[PDB]
């Protein structure tokens, strides 16, 4: 229409909306050692998932936020880390590993008292645009027999990886409970794929399995209105 | 063009159909290939197949395009389909661009180790659908259309054709590494006929690219 | 420093915001952009492709889901109603919901605009007859024959054309019906199949546009 | 590149990292007197310090930050200190000293409840550009004989000293962390140097060790692939 | 005080960050600026220089390392295989990590462009023979002689020029291989030394850049 903005495919993916859930209790089992890791898996949820494959080539920008909060909801005195792991960085393996104090790995100190900070990460595919699906093998090394430490995480294809830790030699005094938002802000699309519709199995590749079911079943005969 | 003796009777009625309105590019040729026909079945579900690496043992310069890395030609791809002017029958022919097959995960246990060679290689001949609905990728049959493709219907037409372009998914292309796309014929209405009469439909493809590229590198 | 106070309500942080935060990484140089053959502008020119509908929906097997997107046709039946199509509401469940344009409308809550459909038949060379198309508005009751739906807007088939039958909706906007009657009986020759499959096909106008997004899954 | 931004000798400095690591606890031995100093010393990580040898004549200024923390990481009502002392200036010695109060010493106010703030220094370096090795002796007096007070901090080398303070007649009720980044705005080198590849041995002078490591030894052999 | 509310995220601290502070004297005055003959510019110029290249490494002992960088050759063996350089990579452990040019790209992750190497000969001036030059490209199998490898793009060593010898590969981005055969015979005059040590350059082309930073270090 003449009033077309909200109807273009910026505004088609405008929206932030649940991405990433992470959870730092005081004492527990999920996460003994003081902190945790996420990895970006936008085809984890169906709900963001199922709209991508509408196309097969796109490109998209996004932004980030965070949020600490108590179980109860309270706000307490205490800082969180936050850092962008590139694929060539290597990730963190202790709560004292030397990879926080690594210069070239970009980190904020952010006091969680002050209404949530957000940031965003630019276009980080060496490629030209992003493939969801590589019609070949998951490793791009000259081996096709093994099992190449390369695997699952390609340079052709991952996007990053974040790490959180609370930063200081005195012991935390406070549960924490994380919670991740996300949006794009410029988003392209080159070619149209038929839209997926049938009953997942796996969470990141798409495999199905032998009961099958219709999307729809509500009309009985031709005849019945 | 012919291989001692291969002068085949062709049609020059084909139905013209452009992609897009765009004709292929450059750098960024007579040889017609031929496949073994197919036979279309009362109780058949349709076929597929997969290029380059199937195609490479088919044509005359496929053989040689085994051993060729890089493409650079413009794909004219023709489907012939002869049939009587008393048959019944409809076929759909369509291209999928970077058109994953998708493995079946049954048993009891929903996990499978890398996908076997021996699912990965059907053969020149071609393979089967297993659930055509789904065109064994857990992808819907009715969106196909929405992909370049042509109607064939037996009282309408005989013949159809298709021109693609290269699209890959990098700047800097490699055929031999990188699948570029596959053919998909699937019946939307099954075959009749009278009893008595021919049950074997033939069904015959045929594309000519231009030429491709060696590469080749050393230590 | 400068004297100003912002009015209250600085740090609400809503989705909709048109904010730009600082970029993680100051100092690196995005891939060149390329051209490629696709490209996408808006949702209205994917709407305005064709995609194949469905009617009949009486077996349920899982090898039987080809004859769903079909439905049959017989010379015995004569003078009467062969397939009713379900009402014109793509959003809904219905027959739209397995196309493209009603599952894209489905991430939307209100459109307006026409819609036009056209349709194929898959008879021998040797066959004739005559069909009938028929349209009701909104509001009317339902049909009860061929004479009552000739009334209204109605589009009869020849078969001296294959697929030249088509029929344009002015406006959708509670719903509407449309049904498919048998003007005549069906006549074949001897020595052909005495029974065929019948497939439409369906796509959206140059005006038919949605307004206001929803938040709308299903699986998973 | 066309986009060269990102690879330009400015960009390969660009990076905000660890630099100094200082602790004020409430009680123990480190700093039983309740103040610490700190000597800008770039050379003792040797991260940043391989950095600067690959050139030998090299100006550079510098931006510094402050924060403050429990060692759980909470937030706590005091304020503390930072100043900047030249090399003429003398270095406090007391908490008590008359060198908090000078005029000509450049000193700021600052609350860490107030989200970290970051100051900068430019240019102090008396010549024209900094020098890394000092191809002569030490000290810069007329006698090359004796132990001179000068030795050690030469006018012609060093770049300033920083101390920290928490100001106040009434005594400190909290535990202290405190962490130091610095990060280079203008950078400019004139003739490269061989870059320094081995062992070190000293924290500021490049004397070496007899135990001789070579930098690879991966391949085995010429015939071998 | 002005009516204005920034949105939430105000104080975050990123390293990125193009900011700039108040100084902390404001009245001090920068000494001038001299004009000093060394000068740098970017990464691509000092990628723009020759450095030596090893390909020995059989010796380990503190006394032994000189004879790692050069590879030797002998006169008794011939029609075969003197040395075969490793992968070709520069990021990694191998060949590329002794010379400048591995080294400064051990600071990034991703390059593109291509490279060229030089050879340098250091026989006798009474000496006389042949040598071959052998680059496979990536995918490719392991050559197995003279004659695999001379199908492919290869340089041919000639003794009446001293260090023309020169190769040039198009395009690097799983890795490459280069290798040197014996072509001919090593033949000497009498009253001559009957073996000679080989020494190699190598550089980076125009068209070599890297993309993104790296976070590496090793020592110490």
């Amino acid at each position: 229409s003449h009033s077309t903005a909200e109807t273009t495919l910026d505004s088609f993916f405008s929206r932030a909306g649940l991405v990433g859930e992470i959870d730092l209790p005081l004492e527990g089992t999920t996460n003994p050692n003081g902190y945790a890791n996420w990895d970006i898996d936008i085809t984890g949820y169906a709900q963001m998932r199922r709209k991508v494959e509408l196309f097969t080539y796109m490109r998209f920008d996004a932004e980030f936020t965070f949020v600490a909060c108590t179980p109860t909801g309270q706000v307490v005195p205490q800082l969180l880390q936050y850092m962008f792991v590139p694929p060539g960085a290597p990730e963190p393996d202790s709560r004292e590993s030397l990879a926080w104090q690594t210069a070239t790995n970009p980190s904020v100190f952010v006091k969680l008292s002050d209404p949530p900070a957000q940031v965003s990460v630019p276009f980080m595919s060496p490629a030209s645009a992003y493939q969801w699906f590589y019609d070949g093998y998951p490793t791009f090394g000259e081996h096709k027999q093994e099992k190449d430490l390369e695997y699952g995480a390609c340079p052709n294809n991952m996007m990053g990886t974040f790490s959180v830790r609370t930063v200081g030699t005195s012991k935390s005094k406070y549960p924490l409970v994380i919670r991740i938002y996300m949006r794009m802000k410029h988003v392209r699309a080159w070619i149209p794929r038929p839209m997926r519709n049938q009953n997942y199995l796996f969470k990141a590749n798409p495999n199905y399995a032998g009961n099958f079911i219709k999307p729809t079943g509500a009309s009985r005969t031709a005849i019945t209105t | 063009l012919t291989i001692g003796n291969s002068t085949i009777t062709t049609q020059e009625a084909a139905n013209i159909i452009v992609g897009y309105g765009e004709w292929p590019s450059y750098c960024s040729v007579n040889r017609f290939y031929t496949l073994d026909t197919k036979l279309w079945e009362k109780s058949s579900k349709g076929w597929y197949w997969k290029f380059p690496d199937v195609l490479t043992e088919t044509g005359v310069f496929g053989q040689n395009a085994q051993f060729h890395y890089l493409y650079r030609s413009g794909f004219c791809i023709h489907v012939q389909c002869n049939a009587s002017k008393f048959h019944q029958g409809a076929l759909l022919v369509a291209v999928l661009p970077e058109y994953v097959i998708g493995t079946v995960a049954g048993g009891t246990g929903t996990e499978d180790s890398h996908p076997p060679y021996k699912q990965t290689q059907p053969g020149a001949d071609g393979f089967e659908l297993q659930h055509p609905y789904v065109l064994d990728a857990g992808i819907p049959i009715s969106q196909l259309t929405v992909c370049p493709h042509q109607w064939i219907n037996l009282r309408t037409n005989n013949c159809a054709t298709i021109i693609v372009p290269y699209i890959n998914a990098l700047p800097f292309d490699s055929a031999l590494n990188h699948c570029n796309f596959g053919l998909l014929v699937v019946p939307i209405s099954p075959l009749d006929y009278d009893q008595g009469a021919t049950p074997v439909i033939p069904i015959t493809i045929t594309l000519a690219p231009m030429c491709s590229e060696f590469a080749g590198l050393r230590q | 420093g400068f004297p100003t106070e912002l009015k209250p309500g600085t740090n609400q942080f809503l989705t909709t915001d048109d904010g730009v935060s600082a970029p993680i990484l100051p100092n690196f140089h995005p891939t060149p952009c390329i051209h490629i053959p696709g490209e996408v502008r808006n949702l209205l020119e994917l709407c305005q492709v064709e995609t194949i509908l469905e009617v009949n929906n009486v077996p349920t097997n899982a090898t039987s889901l080809m004859e769903r997107l079909r439905f049959p046709v017989s010379a015995q039946a004569g003078k009467g109603e062969l397939c009713a199509v379900f009402r014109a509401d793509p959003g809904r469940s219905g027959p739209w919901q397995s196309t493209l344009l009603g599952q894209l409308c489905g991430y939307y809550t209100q459109w307006s605009g026409s819609l036009e459909v056209t349709f194929m038949f898959t008879g021998s060379f040797m066959a004739t007859g005559k069909m009938l198309i028929a349209y009701t508005p909104p509001g009317g009751p339902l049909p009860k024959d061929r004479a009552t739906a000739m009334l209204g807007t109605h589009v009869i088939w020849d078969f001296g054309l294959q697929s030249s039958v088509t029929l344009v909706i002015p406006w959708i906007s509670t719903t509407g019906l449309v049904s498919i009657w048998y003007q005549t009986n069906y006549v074949v020759p001897i020595g052909a199949p005495n029974t065929a499959y019948i497939i439409a096909l369906a796509a959206a106008q140059k005006n038919f546009t949605m307004q206001l997004c929803k938040d709308a899954s299903d699986i998973l």
